C-alpha cells in the first residue's frame, strides 16, 4: 500500500483504506493500490509491499482518489488538491 | 447516470520510503 | 491531466475533473486520468504531468469517459462521439 | 428498483484527437 | 474498442458500450475497452484502433464485462459464460 | 456495500481481425 | 481467474465471481480478474488463462477486493485481512 | 441521502498468499 502522513490525507479528503492511484512523474509508471495512514507530521510518503516495484525513494508522483456521485451533482463538484514545495512541505 | 470524478490529489510529492517488506 | 479545448469536452459530454481513460493509437499506450478544461475555440490536447511519459505531440489519442446506469437504460444508452480530422477540427 | 444491476458504459469519447502539447512539469 | 459477434455478446449478456476487459492468453497482455456489435453469424472478434498494438490475428482472448450490485444480491450472483471450440464455434 | 462482480465473459475465443484503423 | 481456497475467501470477506486484484510482491506484476472458489481446506491460489503470464508457482501475491460506499461509512470501514505464513497457514 | 459521494474502499485482502499452481489452459 502507500503509507502518507494523515495530515496530506486531511488536505486530500483521501481517507485510511481508500483506493488510490499513483502517478510517478519520475518514471511515468502508474498504478493502484489503497491508501494507509502514517504519522501526522512525518511527511512520510512510503510505497509499500509489491508497490515498491514501481517507485524508488526520492521519484515525484501524485496520489489521487476518485469518487462516484450522479450527474447533476458532478457538474459543479470541486476535488481536493494539496501542493507541495521543498521536501513534501505542503504550501 | 453515475460520473467518477476526482476526489482529490496530493500534487508532487517525494517518495520517502520504499520497502518490499510491509506486512499489514 | 489532460486540459482538453472546453467545446471538445461539451461536444462528448466529458466534465472538467472527470475520470477519463487515454488510448494512444499512436505507441498503444492506455492510461486513466481526468480531465481539466482549457480555454474554448483553443483546440489543446494538453498531456500533463506523469502522463508526459505516455503521449507525445502529434500523437493520435482516443479520449472516454464511461458512466454507470442500471440494465434496462444502458440498452438503450446513445454515446457522445465526436470525430476529428486535420487541426483538430470537429467533424459535424 | 432496489439492487438492481449496474452497468458501466461509454459515455462520449473525442475520437482521433491530436495531442497538441505534453509538459512533464504541471504544477496545476 | 473491439467488435464482437451480436450472438456472442447476447450469449455472454455483453452489450454494445458496455465496458470490457480483454485479457490476452497468447501474449499475456491486459487491457480495457468497450465493446461494439459485429453482424451476428459472423464470429467475428476484431480488435480496432489503439487496442491493435495489444493483440494479433490469431490470439486466444478472454472477453469480460462487470456489474455492480449490493453485497446480498452477490452472494448468490452467476455470471453468464459461453465456451468456444475450434474457430470462434460457440458450444 | 456494493460489490463489483463479473457479469459475463467469452472464454477463449480467436482474434478474427486486428487493424488500427477504426473510425466509429 | 484465480481459484482461491474458500476459507481463504470467508476470512477476507471476498465472494465468488467478485472482482479482484492481485499484487505480485515477487515480480511487481499488477492485475485485475475475478474470484473462484476451490475446495474449502485445499490452500490453493491457482492463477489461471491469461492471468498465468503474470504469476508463477511460489510467487507471494496480495489478493485484494474493493467495494463501494457512502462517505460517512467509508470513514469507520474496517477491511477484512487475513495473513499468511508458511503453507498458506491463515494466522490468527 | 440522495447524491451522496461515493468512495471505494479496501473490502478485504489476503496478505502475503503463495500461489501453489500456474495454469494457463484452464477452460473454466
Amino acid at each position: 500500500c502507500c503509507a502518507i502522513d494523515q495530515d496530506f490525507l486531511d488536505a486530500a479528503g483521501i481517507l485510511e483504506n481508500e483506493a488510490i492511484d499513483i502517478w510517478n512523474v519520475t518514471n511515468g509508471k502508474r498504478f493502484s493500490t489503497y491508501a494507509i495512514a502514517a504519522e501526522r507530521g512525518s511527511r512520510i510518503i512510503s510505497v509499500n509491499g509489491a508497490a515498491a516495484h514501481c517507485a524508488s525513494v526520492g521519484d515525484i508522483v501524485i496520489i489521487a482518489s476518485f469518487v462516484t456521485m450522479p450527474d447533476e451533482e458532478a457538474r459543479t463538484w470541486r476535488p481536493n488538491v494539496a501542493y507541495f514545495e521543498g521536501d513534501n512541505e505542503m504550501k | 447516470m453515475i460520473r467518477t470524478m476526482l476526489q482529490g490529489k496530493l500534487h508532487r510529492v517525494k517518495v520517502t520510503h520504499a520497502d518490499l517488506h510491509y506486512e499489514g
